[PDB]
């Protein structure tokens, strides 16, 4: 027995073909703003 | 051996002031 197991990510293979994710997650929290959008700031 | 933590540590829940309030 093995508890590991890999893909076999061949060009053959489209459900079985290899995506790339990337999942962003934005920490909303009451702290200090540092990743902002490009909206320019006022006076 | 021990100690009574009598009414020690506590702690601000969040970085929001807040002023004359029971939270």
């Amino acid at each position: 027995y093995f508890p590991l197991q890999s893909y076999g990510f061949q060009p053959t293979n489209v459900g079985y073909q290899p995506y790339r994710v990337v999942v962003l997650s934005f920490e909303l929290l009451h702290a200090p703003a540092t990743v902002c959008g490009p909206k320019k700031s006022t006076n | 051996a021990y100690t009574n933590s009598f009414t020690r540590g506590v702690y601000y829940p969040d970085k929001v002031f807040r002023s004359s309030v029971l939270h």
